[PDB]
C-alpha cells in the first residue's frame, strides 16, 4: 500500500 | 564504559530471553481450557490447534552458544527447527572412546550440580565454565583459597570421573619373585 | 473433589488478510469530492 | 409372614462375598442387543402421551374441571418419567451405543425438562450403584432417617423441637414423603460448586448445568409468558409435580423395607447382599409399565448395567427363574403407600426395624435426657 | 504428585505496572523529581532511580497494558489532547493545584486514620471489658498505606468490639489486577 | 553475585513452568486425539507446577523448616475468614443471590402485572448468572475467568437496558413519568460490576484486538513484523532492517 | 433354583478364571521368544544407533555438521560394563559379567523408579566397600588400593573386601549385590531382589561362589513368600519355560539340597556345581533370563491393600510379611556356610553386617522411593515437540512454496 | 517527558489506528461508499459497476466478495437502489416463466 | 555416576567419528541429573 | 544499599524532636519514646512523620516493636536500603 503508512 | 556481553549465562540467556519475550505476548492461559475437557464421557464438546511451544529457551541458547561463540533467539530460528524436523520426519575402540568422552560429560556435570547447588538460591543452577581473563582476576585477587579450589574442582570432575570408571587393563593382559 | 476419585474410576472405565478496506487516497484525492458533494 | 405389607414374593436370606455383575452370565445374549423399534417405541409411546395431554390442555385450558386438568398431568407427568427413563438410560450409556453423540444429546434434551445434569445425574447414580444400602456415604438415595441422628437433633438441639425436628416431622410422617425427589432434586445441583469436581471435568459438568438451566432461562419465560401462573401450574408444574411423585415412589420402593437392612462398610456390608438381596421390584400394570418405559426393573439394570431397557422385564423373568427366593416383590397399591408414610419411617440401625417417628422419638425422649 | 507442602500459587504475570521507586503509598503527593531519600544513600547506589523509568516505562512493560482495546482507543485519544493538545503551562497550573489538592486530602486522611485509632480502642474496651485499651500501631499505618479492605476493615472492627485483640490483624489486601473483557477494554 | 543469580532462578523458574504448562496442554491435546504412548498418565495434566520447581520448593521447605465460600465462626476464633482463599471467586455468593432476586423478582412482576418482559429479562438473566456463579466456584481456571466475565456481561446489560430503554411493565403515561432512569436493579447489577472489576477481572487477557503494524515498527522480531505486514494488507512494502 | 452354595461357587469361579487371566496375560509376552530375554544386548547392537531426532540435534547437524546419536539401554549398559565399581578390577570375568547383566536390568527395566538406598542405612557406616585389614575406616575408604595384600602366613592373610550396592524401586524395597573378594581365589556374588510388604511376589535371589576361578557353586531361585512354599502359576510357567530355553541338556535334577535350602527353594531352584564352560554358560544365560522376567512381571504387580472391608488382604499381607521373615532367618542361619568368609571382619562385626544390611525385616520400616515417571514426557516431546502458531505459518508459507515450485 | 514516554511505550497500537487506519481505511471508504450511493441515481452502472471499476482504479484491488467493499457495494448498491427494480421486472417475468405466483 | 552415564547414553551424545567443519547441558539431561540427585 | 546510618539517626531525632517539644539534645538513640512522654497515638503521629520526611514506606509488621530511637532509625535505614531494589 504506503510505504510511509507501516 | 559498556563491559562485554560475550557471558555465557548471565547476559546470554537472560538477553535472548527478554529479548524473545518483548516481541510477542506468549500467553496461553485460554488454550488450558482443554485439561477442563478430558472426562467428558462422549466423543467431543485434535490437530495443529497447539499453538503451544513446548520447548525450553535455554536449549535454543544452548545451541546460539556452541555455534557463534564456543544469529539471536527469535521466531525464526523455530521455524526453521520446525522446518528440519519435518525434513527429517573395531566397535571396542568405538565403545572405549564413547565411553571415556559420557563418563567425562557425566562428571563434569555430577560436579557442577553438588558444587553449585548441594552446598534465595531455591532454583537449581548450572553454573558453566570457561573462566574468562576477569574471572580469574577476581578469583586471584579476592577470594580464598577454598573458593579457587572449588573452581578447580569443576575443571578437573570430568577427568576425575574417567580416571574412576575405567578398566585397568593390566590384569587383563598379563599372565602366570613378586609373582 | 467429594467425586474426585469415581470421576477417575469412570473416566479410566474402571484468508490470510483481515476484513479491512484499503485506502482510496495512496492515488488520488479525487475520492475527497463525493464528500462536501454530498454533504 | 411378609405379604402383610403387600411385598408379595419376599426373599430369605443371602451369602455375602458376591458381586452383582456376577449374575450378568445368568442372562443370555440375546437381551444385550439393539431392537430399533423396541427403541422407537420406548422413544414415542411416552412421547405420544405427553402430546395427547398437551392437545387437551390446548382444547380445553379452564373451562375444564379440577380433576380433569389432574388426570391430563397426570398422563403428562407419567410420559415424561417415561421419557426421563430414556434419558437415564442414555447417561447410563446404554440406549445407542452405536452413537454416543446423539444418546448423549437425547438425555440432555430429555433431561432438560425436568431441571436435571446428565453428567450430574450420571455420576450421583454410579455413586449410588457402587453404595447400595450402605450407610452413611450413598445419599443420593432413599437414606432413611436413623435413631441416632434423631436422637442428636433430639437432645444436641435441646428438647423434642428444633429446625430438623419439624422439618423431618413434616417430611417423613406426610404423603410429602412421596414428593421428596424435589429435595434430591435440590440436593443434586452440588451448590453450583465445581470444587466436588473433577478439574478435567469442569466443562462436561458446567455444559450439564447449563441445559437445564438453559430451559429454565428460555422455556419457562415462554410458558408464563403464554397463560401467566395459571397457565404455568396446569402446564410445567403439576406434570413436574406428577414425574417427582412417580421418580420417588420407584426410589422409595427399590430398596425400603422391614427386611432389608442397611449397614455401614465393614460391619458386613456386601454388594451382593445389597443388590440382589436389597432391592424389591416394583411391579405395575402394564400400560403404566409401557408408559414408564420399565422403569420399575431396576434390578437387572443394576446386575448387568449393558443390558438396555426394552429387555428389562425379560431378564427379571430369566433371573426369577434363576435366583429363586433371594428376590423380593411388590404390587403398586396403597398398602405400600400408607405403610411407607405411616409406619416405616425411623431406622433404628439394630435390627432394621423401621418404625413410626413418634415410638423411637418416645424412646429417645422419655428416656437419654431423662 | 510432587507435591511440596504448601499448595502451589500459580504465580500468573503481573497486569500492572509496579509503582515507582519515588511513591509514598499514602495519598500524598510524590516529590517534584528526586525521592529525597537518596541524599541518605550512597552515590553510584542511587543508580535504580532512572532503573525505575527504566523496566516501568520501557523495559519491562506487562503484556496486559499493551492490549488494543475499544475502551484503550477511546482513552488515546484523552492522553493525546493531554500530552500534544493541550499547553504545557496550563498543565502546569493544573498540576499544582492537584498537588496542593492532594495535600490537604492526605492531611484529611491522617487525621482520619488517627481517629479511627481512637475508635480502635475504643472498641478494644468494649469487648474486653476495661484491659486491653490500645491500638494497632501497624494496623494504623495500613489504614494510612491503602493495604486494607472494606471488609477487612469491618471484620477487625467486629472483632475488637466482640472479643478484643488488637494484635490479631486481618490479611493484606492483594493488589487490584487490572480488568480485561476480551476486546471492549 | 546475587540480583544476578536471583533474576537467573526466577527466569529459570518462570521458563520451566512454561514449558510445563505449553507440555501438559499439549499432551492433553494429544491424549484427546488418542495419539499418547500406552505408558501416558493423564492424571500428570492435574500436576499444575512444573516438577523441578516442585522439587525446588520441597528442597526450600525442607532446608528451612454468614457460612459461605468456607467455614466461619463469628466472633470466637479466625475472624478473618472470609478473606481466606477459598478456591472460588468472592463474588460468587452475591452473583448466585443477584440471580436469585431476579428470578423471583421477574416471576413476581410479571405474575403481578401481566407484562412478560419481567419474567423474560427475569429468570433468563438469572440462569445466566447462576451458570456465571456455578462457573465461579473454582476461580482459577478458565471456566472462572469466563464465569466473572459472562456475570460482568449480564450485570452490564442489564444496566445499560434500564439506563437506557427502561422497563416496559415501568412505563407511564407522562413522558416524564417514564424517565428510564436508575432504580434499585441498575443500581445493584453496577454494583456487582464494580465488584467484578474491583476484586478479579485479569485472565483471558490474550484475547484483544490484533496487533497493528505500529506494535510491530520496533520490534526485534523480522518474521513477526512481516507476519503483522502481511495480514494488515501491506505485505509487500519493503522492510529495510 | 441357584442355592447359597453355588452363589458362592460361582464366585469362586469368577474369582479364580480372574488369576488365571492375569497370569497367561503376564506369560504371553515370554512364551513367544524367550531367547529374547537374553539375546536383548545382541539384538540391540544389531539395532545400532539411533539418530538423535530432535530439534536441537537437527539444528546441531545442520550447522556444526555433528550428529548426535544414542543408543538403547541394553548397549548402554553393555558399553558401561562393570561401571565405576572400586573393586572392577580384581574381580573374575564371570562375576563382571554377571554384575554388569543384572545391574543394567536393573537401570533399564526399573528406569524412573529407581532410587539409592538411603546412606543413613549402609554407606555412613561404610559398608558400601569394607576391607578385612581396615575394618575401622581409618583410611576413608582408600584401603583397597593403600594397603597391599597380606603375605602368606602374616596377620591378614586371606584379605577379605566386600562391595555393596543397594538400590530401592517402586515394587522392590531392596535391590543388593554382594561382591565378595579373598585372598585364595574364592570370589563370592550375592543378588537378592525383595519385594515390599504389601505385593505378592518372590524374592529373586542368586550365589555365585567360584575357587580359583572356577566356578564351584551356583544358585538362582525365585524363593516363595507364600506359607505353602509354592509360587505362582506365572512364576512356576515362566521358570520352567527358560529352564526349558537355556537348560536344554545336563543331568535333570541336579539339586544336592544342602539341608538349609529346603525351607526357601521354589521346586524350580537351580543349584548346580558347574562342570564345563558350557554349562557355565548355560547358567549365565538362564540366569539373566530369570532375572529380565522376574523385573519385567514386576512392572504390572499392584500393591495389596487391605484394612475396612475385608480381611483376606490383611491374611495375604501376613503371609507375606511371615515368608520374608522366614527367608531372612534362614539366609541368617546360613552361618555353617558363607558367614565362614566373615569371622576375619570379626563376630560382632558380623552380627551388625548381617542383620543391619541383606537380610533385614521391619515391619515398621519401608523404604522411601522416588517414582519419577515424567521423565518420559519430557523425552517425548523433546522427540515430538509443538512450535507454536508462528511456526505454524511459517512451515504453511514454506509448504506452499514447494507446492507452487515442485 | 517521562509521561509521555511511558504512554508512547504502552499504547503503541492506539497511535497507529488514529494515525494510519481509522480516516484512510475505516471512515473514509465507509463515507465515500454512502456518498456515491446516495448522490447517483438508481442505475446498475452507476450504483454497481462504476462505482467498481473506481473503486479498482483508486485502490488497486478488485472488490472480490472476501473484501468489505463489495458487501458496501451489494448493500448500499445494488439492494438499496437497483433491486427493487430487479425485483420488480423479476416477479413480472422469471417468477411467472418459473411457474409460480 | 554409573546412573546418569547409563541415562545419558540412551538420550544421546556427539560421537568421535570426525564429522565436523557442553558448559550448560540441556533440559531433559538436567532433569535426570537432578532427578539422579534427589538422595533423601 | 549502604545507608548512612548516622546521617539517617539524625534526621529521625530531629523529626521526633520537632513532633514532640523537645530539643536534638534530649533526643538520644538509646532514649525510649515512652520517656519522652509520647503517648501511643502521638508515637503513630511520629512514625507518620518519619514517612512524610523520608518520602518510604514504613514497615507495617513490626511498627508495634519501635521501641527505641535506634530501632526507629535502624528500621528506617533498613527501609531505605531497601526501596532501591
Ligand atoms: C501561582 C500560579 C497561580 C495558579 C496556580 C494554582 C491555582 C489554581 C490551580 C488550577 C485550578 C484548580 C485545580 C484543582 C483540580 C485540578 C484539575 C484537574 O482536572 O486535574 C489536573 C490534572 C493534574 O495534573 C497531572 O495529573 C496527573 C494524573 O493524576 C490525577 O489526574 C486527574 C486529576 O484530575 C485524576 O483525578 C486522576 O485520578 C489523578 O491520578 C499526574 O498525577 C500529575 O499530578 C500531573 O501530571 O491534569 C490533567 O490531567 C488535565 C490537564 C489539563 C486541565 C487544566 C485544568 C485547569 C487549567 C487552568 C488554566 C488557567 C490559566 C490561568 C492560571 C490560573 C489557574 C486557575
Ligand atoms: C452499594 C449499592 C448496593 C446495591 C443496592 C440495591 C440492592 C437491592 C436489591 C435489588 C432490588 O431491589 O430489586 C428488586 C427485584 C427486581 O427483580 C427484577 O426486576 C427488574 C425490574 O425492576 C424494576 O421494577 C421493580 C418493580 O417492578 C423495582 O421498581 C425495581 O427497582 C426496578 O428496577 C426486572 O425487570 C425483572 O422483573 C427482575 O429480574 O425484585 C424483588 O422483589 C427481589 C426479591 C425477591 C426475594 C428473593
Ligand atoms: C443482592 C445481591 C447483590 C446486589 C448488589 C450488592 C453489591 C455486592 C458487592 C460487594 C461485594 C464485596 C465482596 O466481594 O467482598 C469480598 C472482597 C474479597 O476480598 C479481596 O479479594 C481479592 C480477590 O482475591 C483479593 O484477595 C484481596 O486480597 C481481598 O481483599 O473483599 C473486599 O471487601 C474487597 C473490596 C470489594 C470491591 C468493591 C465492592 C463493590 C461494591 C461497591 C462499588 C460501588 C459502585 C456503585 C456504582
Ligand atoms: C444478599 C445475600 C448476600 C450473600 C453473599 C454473602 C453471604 C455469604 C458469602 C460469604 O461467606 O462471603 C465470602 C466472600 C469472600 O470470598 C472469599 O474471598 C477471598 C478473598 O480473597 C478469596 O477470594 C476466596 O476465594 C473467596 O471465597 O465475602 C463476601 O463477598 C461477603 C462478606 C461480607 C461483605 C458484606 C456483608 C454482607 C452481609 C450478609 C451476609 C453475611
Ligand atoms: C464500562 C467500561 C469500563 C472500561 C474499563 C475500566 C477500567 C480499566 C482500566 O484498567 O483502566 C485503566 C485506564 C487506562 O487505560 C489503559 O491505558 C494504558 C495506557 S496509559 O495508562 O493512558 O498511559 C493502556 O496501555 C492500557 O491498555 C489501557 O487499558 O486508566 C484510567 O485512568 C481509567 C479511567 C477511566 C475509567
Ligand atoms: C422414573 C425415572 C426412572 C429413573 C429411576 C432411577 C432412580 C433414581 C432416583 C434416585 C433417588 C430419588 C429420590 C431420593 C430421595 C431423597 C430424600 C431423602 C434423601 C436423604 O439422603
Amino acid at each position: 500500500l504506503n510505504r510511509w503508512s507501516v | 564504559c559498556l563491559p562485554n556481553i560475550h557471558t555465557s549465562n548471565i547476559l546470554n540467556f537472560t538477553k535472548n530471553y527478554e529479548i524473545f519475550k518483548s516481541a510477542k505476548d506468549t500467553s496461553n492461559f485460554g488454550k488450558k481450557i482443554i485439561l477442563n475437557e478430558m472426562q467428558n464421557l462422549t466423543t467431543t464438546s485434535k490437530t495443529k490447534r497447539e499453538g503451544v511451544l513446548t520447548m525450553n529457551l535455554k536449549d535454543y541458547n544452548i545451541l546460539l552458544n556452541q555455534v557463534y561463540f564456543a544469529k539471536s533467539l527469535n521466531f525464526a530460528l523455530i521455524s526453521h527447527s520446525k522446518k528440519l524436523k519435518e525434513l527429517n520426519v573395531k566397535s571396542f575402540k568405538k565403545k572405549y572412546k564413547d565411553k571415556a568422552i559420557i563418563y567425562y560429560e557425566v562428571g563434569k556435570f555430577v560436579l557442577n550440580y553438588f558444587l553449585n547447588n548441594q552446598l534465595t538460591n531455591d532454583i537449581t543452577i548450572f553454573g558453566n565454565d570457561f573462566l574468562n581473563l576477569k574471572t580469574i582476576n577476581y578469583l586471584s585477587l579476592y577470594n580464598s583459597k577454598n573458593k579457587i579450589l572449588l573452581q578447580l574442582m569443576l575443571i578437573f570432575g570430568g577427568k576425575i570421573s574417567q580416571l574412576l570408571s575405567s578398566k585397568n587393563l593390566v590384569k587383563s593382559l598379563k599372565q602366570a619373585t613378586h609373582l | 473433589g467429594t467425586y474426585y476419585f469415581l470421576q477417575k474410576l469412570l473416566s479410566k472405565y474402571l484468508n490470510s488478510l483481515y476484513f479491512v478496506f484499503t485506502q482510496l487516497n495512496q492515488k488520488t484525492f479525487l475520492s475527497y469530492w463525493l464528500l462536501p458533494v454530498a454533504g | 409372614y411378609a405379604d402383610e405389607w403387600g411385598f408379595s414374593r419376599v426373599g430369605a436370606d443371602f451369602p455375602p462375598g458376591s458381586h452383582p455383575s456376577l449374575f450378568s452370565q445368568l442372562l443370555p445374549q440375546a437381551l444385550f442387543a439393539f431392537d430399533a423399534r423396541a427403541a422407537v417405541a420406548a422413544v414415542a409411546v411416552p412421547l405420544a402421551a405427553m402430546a395427547a395431554g398437551y392437545g387437551w390442555l390446548w382444547y380445553m385450558h379452564s373451562i375444564a374441571p379440577v380433576w380433569q386438568q389432574a388426570l391430563c398431568a397426570a398422563l403428562i407427568g407419567t410420559g415424561y418419567a417415561g421419557l426421563f427413563k430414556v434419558a437415564h438410560e442414555c447417561a447410563m450409556m446404554r440406549f445407542i451405543p452405536q452413537m454416543p453423540g446423539l444418546q448423549a444429546a437425547l438425555g440432555t434434551l430429555l433431561m432438560a425438562p425436568a431441571l436435571y445434569s446428565l453428567p450430574s445425574w450420571r455420576l450421583h447414580h454410579l455413586h449410588h450403584l457402587l453404595h447400595t444400602n450402605m450407610l452413611w456415604q450413598d445419599v443420593w438415595g432413599w437414606h432413611p432417617l436413623t435413631k441416632v441422628e434423631l436422637a442428636d437433633e433430639m437432645v444436641r438441639s435441646g428438647g423434642s423441637g428444633g429446625a430438623a425436628m419439624a422439618a423431618a416431622r413434616l417430611v417423613l410422617t406426610t404423603p410429602i414423603k412421596l414428593f421428596a425427589s424435589v429435595g434430591h432434586w435440590l440436593r443434586s445441583w452440588d451448590g453450583l460448586d465445581l470444587r466436588h469436581f473433577h478439574p478435567a471435568s469442569y466443562v462436561e459438568v458446567l455444559s450439564g448445568w447449563a441445559a437445564p438451566l438453559a430451559f429454565a432461562g428460555l422455556v419457562l419465560p415462554a410458558v408464563v409468558s403464554a397463560g401467566g401462573l395459571s397457565g404455568f401450574v396446569s402446564c410445567y408444574l403439576a406434570p413436574w409435580l406428577v414425574f417427582h411423585f412417580w421418580l420417588s415412589v420407584l426410589s422409595l420402593t427399590a430398596h425400603t423395607a422391614p427386611h432389608i437392612p442397611w449397614r455401614a462398610e465393614g460391619d458386613g456390608w456386601d454388594a451382593g447382599r445389597a443388590a440382589v438381596a436389597g432391592t424389591v421390584t416394583l411391579r405395575l400394570p402394564r400400560p403404566l409399565e409401557v408408559l414408564l418405559n420399565n422403569a420399575n426393573y431396576m434390578l437387572p439394570q443394576a446386575v448387568a448395567p449393558g443390558l438396555p431397557m426394552w429387555s428389562a422385564p425379560a431378564a427379571y423373568a430369566v433371573l426369577a427363574a434363576r435366583l429363586g427366593p433371594y428376590l423380593t416383590e411388590a404390587s403398586m397399591s396403597l398398602k405400600l403407600l400408607t405403610n411407607h408414610v405411616t409406619r416405616w419411617q425411623i431406622y433404628d440401625e439394630e435390627a432394621h426395624t423401621y418404625r413410626p417417628m413418634e415410638e423411637v422419638v418416645d424412646e429417645i425422649e422419655a428416656d437419654l435426657q431423662q | 504428585f510432587i507435591s511440596p507442602m504448601t499448595p502451589y500459587v500459580p504465580e500468573e504475570e503481573p497486569t500492572r505496572t509496579p509503582p515507582s521507586i519515588k511513591d509514598t503509598g499514602t495519598l500524598r503527593p510524590a516529590s517534584e523529581w528526586y525521592p529525597q531519600w537518596m541524599q541518605y544513600r550512597r552515590r553510584e547506589d542511587n543508580y535504580v532511580f532512572w532503573q525505575d523509568k527504566f523496566m516501568r516505562c520501557s523495559t519491562d512493560i506487562p503484556w496486559a497494558e499493551k492490549r488494543w482495546t475499544l475502551f484503550s482507543t477511546v482513552w488515546y485519544l484523552v492522553q493525546q489532547l493531554r500530552f500534544v493538545g493541550t499547553p504545557p503551562a496550563l498543565r502546569y497550573v493544573a498540576f499544582l493545584g492537584w498537588r496542593a489538592l492532594m495535600f490537604q486530602v492526605y492531611a484529611a486522611h491522617k487525621a482520619l486514620v488517627l481517629w479511627q485509632c481512637k475508635l480502635d480502642a475504643g472498641l478494644a474496651r468494649i469487648g474486653s471489658g476495661g484491659a486491653t485499651a490500645t491500638f494497632s500501631k501497624t494496623m494504623a499505618l495500613r489504614r494510612l498505606h491503602w493495604r486494607n479492605s472494606p471488609l477487612a476493615e469491618a471484620l477487625y472492627a467486629l472483632n475488637l468490639y466482640k472479643t478484643g485483640r488488637v494484635h490479631l490483624l486481618p490479611p493484606v489486601a492483594k493488589p487490584i489486577p487490572r480488568p480485561t473483557f476480551f476486546w471492549l477494554f | 553475585g546475587d540480583r544476578m543469580s536471583r533474576r537467573l532462578e526466577d527466569i529459570n523458574k518462570a521458563e520451566r513452568q512454561r514449558v510445563w504448562d505449553a507440555m501438559r496442554v499439549a499432551a492433553a491435546h494429544r491424549y484427546a486425539a488418542g495419539q499418547m504412548p500406552a505408558w501416558f498418565d493423564p492424571e500428570w495434566l492435574q500436576q499444575e507446577e512444573a516438577p523441578l520447581n516442585a522439587m525446588d520448593r520441597m528442597r526450600g521447605e525442607q532446608r528451612r523448616i454468614g457460612g459461605g465460600g468456607g467455614g466461619g465462626w463469628w466472633r470466637e476464633d479466625d475472624p478473618y475468614w472470609p478473606l481466606r482463599d477459598w478456591g472460588d471467586h468472592p463474588m460468587r455468593w452475591w452473583t448466585l443471590a443477584f440471580a436469585a432476586i431476579m428470578a423471583a423478582g421477574g416471576l413476581a412482576t410479571s405474575v403481578a402485572t401481566g407484562y412478560v418482559e419481567p419474567v423474560q429479562a427475569g429468570l433468563g438473566a438469572g440462569s445466566l448468572l447462576a451458570l456465571a456463579g456455578a462457573a465461579m466456584s473454582d476461580a482459577r481456571c478458565v471456566p472462572g475467568a469466563l464465569g466473572v466475565k459472562l456475570a460482568w456481561a449480564v450485570c452490564a446489560l442489564i444496566v445499560l437496558k434500564e439506563v437506557s430503554v427502561g422497563w416496559q411493565h415501568k412505563r407511564k403515561r407522562r413522558l416524564a413519568a417514564s424517565a428510564p432512569r436508575l432504580e434499585l436493579t441498575g443500581l445493584a447489577a453496577a454494583a456487582l460490576c464494580a465488584g467484578y472489576m474491583l476484586t478479579d477481572m485479569s485472565g483471558l487477557g490474550e484475547v484483544a484486538l490484533p496487533p497493528n503494524p505500529g506494535a510491530v515498527f520496533k520490534s526485534p522480531d523480522v518474521a513477526y513484523r512481516a507476519s503483522v505486514w502481511q495480514k494488515w494488507g501491506y505485505g509487500q512494502v519493503q522492510m529495510r532492517v | 433354583p441357584l442355592s447359597p452354595e453355588d452363589i458362592m461357587r460361582l464366585v469362586q469361579q469368577h474369582e479364580d478364571v480372574a488369576a488365571a487371566a492375569e497370569s497367561e496375560q503376564l506369560v504371553a509376552q515370554f512364551r513367544d521368544d524367550p531367547q529374547g530375554l537374553y539375546e536383548y544386548v545382541n539384538r540391540a547392537y544389531a539395532e545400532g544407533p539411533r539418530r538423535v531426532t530432535t530439534p536441537i540435534s537437527l539444528l546441531q547437524e545442520e550447522i556444526t555438521g555433528a550428529v548426535t546419536e544414542s543408543y538403547p539401554a541394553a548397549v548402554a549398559n553393555d558399553i558401561i560394563g562393570m561401571g565405576s565399581w572400586r573393586l572392577k578390577d580384581d574381580v573374575d570375568p564371570v562375576i563382571e559379567f554377571l554384575v554388569a547383566r543384572l545391574e543394567g536390568c536393573w537401570r533399564e527395566i526399573l528406569d524412573t523408579d529407581l532410587c539409592l538406598y538411603p546412606r543413613e542405612k549402609w554407606k555412613e557406616q561404610g559398608w558400601d566397600l569394607v576391607d578385612s585389614m581396615d575394618p575401622h575406616q581409618e583410611l576413608e575408604g582408600f584401603s583397597y588400593a593403600d594397603i597391599p595384600d597380606p603375605a602368606k602366613g602374616e596377620a591378614g592373610y586371606p584379605r577379605l573386601q566386600l562391595e555393596n550396592r543397594v538400590y530401592c524401586s517402586k515394587v522392590f524395597r531392596k535391590l543388593h549385590v554382594e561382591v565378595g573378594l579373598r585372598q585364595d581365589g574364592l570370589q563370592v556374588l550375592h543378588v537378592v531382589v525383595y519385594p515390599r510388604y504389601s505385593y505378592d511376589m518372590p524374592i529373586f535371589g542368586m550365589d555365585i561362589v567360584m575357587v580359583d576361578g572356577r566356578v564351584t557353586l551356583a544358585v538362582v531361585d525365585c524363593c516363595p513368600v507364600r506359607a505353602d512354599l509354592k509360587l505362582q502359576p506365572h512364576y512356576m510357567e515362566t521358570m520352567a519355560l527358560l529352564q526349558r530355553t537355556f537348560l536344554e541338556g545336563t543331568d535333570p535334577a541336579l539339586r544336592r539340597i544342602p539341608e538349609w535350602g529346603s525351607k526357601i527353594f521354589s521346586p524350580l531352584a537351580l543349584c548346580i556345581t558347574p562342570s564345563g564352560p558350557e554349562e557355565l554358560a548355560a547358567f549365565a544365560k538362564y540366569a539373566v533370563a530369570l532375572h529380565r522376567a522376574y523385573l519385567t512381571m514386576s512392572l504390572n504387580a499392584v500393591p495389596v491393600v487391605a484394612g475396612p472391608g475385608d480381611r483376606r488382604e490383611a491374611a495375604r499381607l501376613q503371609e507375606i510379611q511371615d515368608g520374608q521373615k522366614r527367608f531372612c532367618d534362614n539366609q541368617l542361619v546360613n552361618k555353617k556356610t558363607r558367614r565362614v568368609l566373615e569371622v576375619a571382619m570379626g563376630v560382632e562385626w558380623t552380627e551388625a553386617y548381617m542383620s543391619q544390611l541383606m537380610f533385614d525385616f521391619d515391619p515398621k520400616y519401608e523404604p522411601p522411593y522416588f517414582d519419577a515417571s515424567f521423565e518420559k514426557l519430557y523425552t517425548y516431546f523433546d522427540e515430538n515437540p509443538s512450535f507454536g502458531e508462528m511456526a505454524d505459518e511459517a512451515m504453511e508459507l514454506e509448504r506452499g512454496a514447494e507446492a507452487e515450485r515442485a | 517527558g517521562e509521561r509521555i514516554w511511558a504512554w508512547r511505550n504502552r499504547s503503541e497500537n492506539e497511535r497507529w489506528f488514529w494515525e494510519v487506519f481509522a480516516w484512510d481505511r475505516l471512515i473514509f471508504p465507509i463515507l465515500v461508499i454512502v456518498a456515491w450511493e446516495y448522490l447517483v441515481p438508481n442505475h446498475l452502472v452507476w450504483a454497481v459497476l462504476a462505482p467498481l471499476a473506481l473503486l479498482t482504479w483508486m485502490s488497486g484491488r478488485l472488490p472480490t466478495p472476501a473484501t468489505p467493499e463489495f458487501w458496501m457495494l451489494a448493500y448500499f448498491g445494488f439492494y438499496r437502489k437497483v433491486w427493487p427494480d430487479a425485483a420488480a421486472w423479476l416477479q413480472g417475468y422469471v417468477v411467472p416463466l418459473m411457474g409460480f405466483a | 555416576l554409573d546412573f546418569v552415564t547409563n541415562k545419558f547414553i540412551t538420550l544421546g551424545y556427539i560421537a568421535p567419528e570426525n564429522a565436523n567443519l557442553q558448559s550448560e547441558l540441556l533440559s531433559t539431561k538436567e532433569i535426570i541429573l537432578t532427578n539422579s540427585f534427589k538422595r533423601f | 544499599a549502604a545507608v548512612d546510618k548516622a546521617k539517617v539517626l539524625e534526621d529521625v531525632r530531629s523529626i521526633i524532636s520537632t513532633q514532640l517539644g523537645t530539643e536534638l539534645e534530649k533526643v538520644a538513640p538509646e532514649a525510649k519514646f515512652v520517656d519522652l512522654g509520647a503517648d501511643s497515638l502521638d508515637t503513630v503521629e511520629i512514625m507518620m512523620a518519619l514517612e512524610e520526611k523520608f518520602e518510604i514506606a514504613l514497615e507495617e509488621e513490626g511498627a508495634e516493636k519501635i521501641a527505641t530511637v535506634q530501632d526507629a532509625a535502624d528500621m528506617i535505614a533498613a527501609q531505605i536500603a531497601a526501596k532501591g531494589n
